[PDB]
């Protein structure tokens, strides 16, 4: 099946590494990204690193020269461990940062991923342009929202768990036929001219937004409104080029007001957004729907999790990338006690300390529970996925619990509790 | 115009031809009197869209509206041989139902309009018309009886017969007693067609008059009362629309009390005031005064466009009110299949405002922290804690406590479209 949402700890992980690589914050101008495409040869890079070393040696300005030699000598030192470029390539990250814990140790990452071709990067600036593998696994802008109405229009975008509206105008087209004499008909002619002026002005600002530089920024574009103010938009001369081509859905909404509008985006998905990461539909919704059925089908955040995960009985696990829960180990003897990301009591659960016995209950440390759920789920026969609170339901999870919820296969019963009668 | 001139809001399913019917009521009051609209009615009548049963001169006017939403541009009315009537014409899947409740006037009487027939009884027994949510919003303050008109009583296969009417009266009259309202002194019926007429005069030879002895629709409205000489109860004016010219123009009904030219009017939501430069009445205009129950188009001297939005109400500094952002409420949920979880998105229905609302958290149930089970809601014990919740919405909405007044302070919740709950706002918060 598509692992969607399972993907979302992994996507997330990359992302540190993209910011930390790009940022390298640490000051100094000694950061080297070296990415070497599949089938290029490693010494063509080693020889360029040695020709740059020999140049770096001419700078002779003790701090600056030492940064650039320390940076080149670190990437060169790692490059030797690899024999050849492997299949899928090499990525290499080296540089001197404002390290912490007075333990120093410039960043050194050196790995094989899966398939960055012809990118071939060597930069030592502020930023490495790692791009086109980063273009290839794009993730862009997402779905286009263009809203007609008789009173005024709207343009926005829902992009992953980014919704953005912030670009609109309004119309009084001429709806008042006028009164005092004149005529009949005249209004209807004035009405069809002023509606044509809205078919020009909505469609143009939609071209001025959604189709940015020589291509539509967004993958998909939905026209929503009422009563063929959008069908005359879609089949028109003024709108067309490359945008008419992209339209996935034409949604009919009511009074068009925001709910209708959302239900619009919603019904939409299903075959569009694409990837398999951001969008979910059909999958996300199933998670929530299936828990609705008083089929106690929820783990949702704050009570039942690890235990049920150790004991088969979960279809899809819903966790967040920003989870403030982990695993701790060290407590009780003759065995082991496990701590979960310590809350108001877990952090200071020193109470379990049996002073009159020795039972040392010192709130462990800190490990990350996010990453473990993304490396185990087959043994239990269950699954795992991830999400965000970017929305109404999202903010529930934080207040109701922390950030971890599960989806029992079939109807199981709400785990009994003292509070329950 | 001055006062005694109704508050009426049509309600009905979207299919019910309710816009055709509300247009036929607007259609030159004096009766016929119409050297332009008699020429328009000379056939014009429609393409496939609103489709055609004679009532029109108005169904092809939906056609061009572009359409499928609304036929009676949130606009009509007429007068009779008693008084003037506003109209305001619920949804063709529009928002003109929002336009009533918290908008243009609290009907002394609404109206319900229903369309008994094969493919109409099916969609009429779903029953989820612009009656339903659309009388509950409509009832966050007042609007009731409504009479009920049984439209589509000629086209289907009725061929002017004498059956089905009573069968619908029984089912519709159990549907009005639902929720828990009032009696049946206020729930008469009138057979109509939109197709033709009947409701204003009994001067038809229709085929209902051989068996039907009773008053016409308007006579069963006219069993209320009038008043006289404008300036009676407090002044109030809901905005249907705004645009600008020399000064801002606003459109909307007046709810109670008086507007002349050159008074001040206050808009509480914004916190601004203005002088009205002009008043248009609603009928033949010559520079005269108005009344709760006509509209006024008004011109507004010294305020900005942005300062007023539709669904707001203007008054004098004298008998005014106030409102705020997110809030706490005591909401009472019915039997529903779905439970409200903490945070869940419902649609709220205060007033004109239908908006998406997150019921973020659940602060107490009967007396405990749990999901919103309470199917039949309160603590059955002493102080009725149905639930206590916090409701949050996209933009700050103008709402007050129910304690100051029950209007703005009551609202319904519905998840999909089944009404999960009703409550009162207890406290205001930022
Ligand atoms: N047989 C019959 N059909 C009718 C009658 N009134 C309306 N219809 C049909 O019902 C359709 C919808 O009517 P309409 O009044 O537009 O419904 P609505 O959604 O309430 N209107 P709106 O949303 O604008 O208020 C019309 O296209 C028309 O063909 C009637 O009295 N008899």
């Amino acid at each position: 099946m598509d692992n969607e949402v399972e993907k979302n700890i992994e996507i997330w992980k990359v992302k540190k590494l993209v910011q930390s690589l790009e940022k390298a914050r640490g000051n100094g101008t000694s950061m080297i990204s070296l990415v070497i495409p599949p089938k290029g040869l490693i010494p063509l890079y080693q020889k360029m690193l040695t020709d740059e070393y020999g140049t770096a040696s001419n700078i002779k300005s003790r701090v600056n020269r030492l940064s650039v030699l320390s940076a080149i000598t670190s990437t060169q030192q790692k490059l030797k461990l690899y024999n050849t470029l492997p299949k899928n390539g090499l990525v290499l990250y080296c540089g001197d940062i404002i390290t912490e814990d007075g333990k120093e140790k410039k960043v050194t990452f050196d790995i094989e991923p899966y398939k960055p071709i012809n990118t071939s990067l060597y930069l030592c600036d502020n930023k490495f342009h790692t791009e086109v593998l980063s273009e290839l696994l794009q993730a862009d802008d997402k779905f286009g929202f263009i809203v007609m109405d008789g009173q005024g229009t709207l343009f926005g975008s829902v992009s992953g768990n980014t919704r953005t509206v912030l670009h609109k105008f309004t119309v009084d087209l001429p709806k008042k036929h006028g009164r005092g004499g004149q005529s009949a008909l005249r209004f209807a002619r004035l009405r069809e001219e002023k509606r044509h002026n809205y078919v020009r002005k909505v469609a143009e600002v939609a071209v001025q937004n959604f189709i940015t530089n020589d291509k539509v920024n967004v993958k998909g574009l939905i026209l929503a409104g009422s009563a063929d103010f959008k069908t005359d938009l879609a089949k028109s001369e003024l709108f067309d080029p490359r945008l008419a081509c992209k339209v996935i859905s034409i949604v009919d909404v009511s009074y068009g007001g925001e709910n209708g509008f959302n239900q619009a985006i919603e019904l939409s998905a299903e075959a569009l957004a694409n990837v398999k990461y951001v969008q979910e539909k059909k999958l996300l919704e199933a998670y929530f729907d299936e828990i609705s059925q008083d089929t106690g089908k929820f783990c949702f955040g704050i009570d039942d999790t690890l235990k049920a995960l150790d004991l088969g009985a979960v279809e899809k696990l819903i966790v967040f990338e920003n989870l403030e829960t982990i695993r701790y180990t060290f407590k009780d003897a003759e065995d082991n006690e496990v701590i979960k990301f310590a809350e108001p009591e877990a952090k200071d659960k020193s109470f379990a300390i049996d002073k009159a016995t020795g039972q040392e209950m010192d709130v462990v440390s800190e490990e990350p529970l996010i990453e473990w759920l993304a490396a185990n789920y087959k043994n239990f026969g269950a699954t795992l996925e991830f999400i965000t609170d970017k929305s109404s339901e999202g903010a529930q999870f934080v207040t109701g619990f922390g950030g971890i919820g599960a989806m029992l296969r079939y109807k199981v019963n709400f785990e009994q509790l003292v509070d329950e009668s | 115009g001055g006062k005694d001139h109704v508050s009426l809001i049509f309600m009905g399913h979207v299919d019910a031809g309710k816009s055709t019917m509300g247009g036929n009521l607007l259609y030159l009051t004096g009766s016929v009197d119409k050297r332009t609209i008699e020429k328009y009615e000379r056939e014009a009548k429609d393409a496939g869209r609103q489709g055609w049963y004679l009532s029109w001169v108005m169904d092809t006017n939906k056609e061009e509206r572009n359409d499928g939403k609304t036929i009676e541009v949130g606009k009509a009315y007429f007068e009779t041989e008693k008084r003037r009537y506003t109209i305001l014409d619920a949804p063709g899947h529009k928002m003109y139902v929002s336009e009533m409740i918290g908008g243009a006037s609290q009907a002394d009487v609404g109206v319900l309009v229903i369309s008994a027939r094969k493919g109409e009884y099916e969609t009429g027994f779903e029953r989820g018309g612009q009656t339903r949510e659309h009388a509950l919003l409509a009832k966050t303050q007042g609007v009731n009886k409504m009479v009920v008109v049984v439209n589509k009583m000629d086209d289907p296969t009725v061929n002017w017969s004498k059956e089905r009417y009573d069968q619908c009266v029984s089912n519709v009259s159990n549907f009005l007693r639902a929720i828990g309202y009032n009696i049946k002194t206020d729930v008469v019926f009138m057979p109509v067609s939109g197709y033709s007429g009947a409701n204003l005069k009994d001067h038809v030879d229709p085929k209902e008059c051989p068996w039907y002895t009773g008053p016409t629709l308007l006579e069963y409205l006219d069993t209320m009362n009038h008043v006289d000489r404008h300036i009676n109860a407090p002044f109030m004016l809901p905005i249907a629309a705004k645009m600008k010219d020399l000064g801002t123009i606003v459109e909307g009904k007046i709810e109670s009390g008086h507007i002349k030219k050159g008074q001040s009017t206050l808009l509480m939501p914004n916190k601004t005031a203005v002088e009205i430069q002009n008043i248009y009445n609603e009928t033949e205009n010559e520079v005269d005064m108005a009344m709760c129950g006509e509209q006024v188009k008004l011109r507004i001297k010294g305020v900005e466009e942005e300062d007023i939005s539709p669904g707001f109400v203007l008054t004098s500094p004298k008998n005014p009110i106030k409102s705020v952002t997110k809030f706490v409420a005591q909401i009472a949920i019915v039997e529903l299949k779905s439970i409200i979880a903490a945070g869940f998105s419902c649609v709220m229905h205060v007033h004109t405002a239908i908006e998406e609302v997150h019921i973020v958290k659940l602060l107490h149930k009967l007396e405990k922290g749990t999901n919103r089970k309470s199917k039949k809601p309160p603590a059955f014990a002493k102080k009725g804690m149905k639930v206590i919740a916090v409701l949050e919405t996209e933009a700050p909405v103008c709402v007050e406590t129910y304690q100051d007044y029950p209007q703005l302070g009551r609202f319904t919740l519905r998840d999909q479209g089944t009404t999960i709950a009703i409550g009162k706002i207890v406290k205001i918060a930022e």
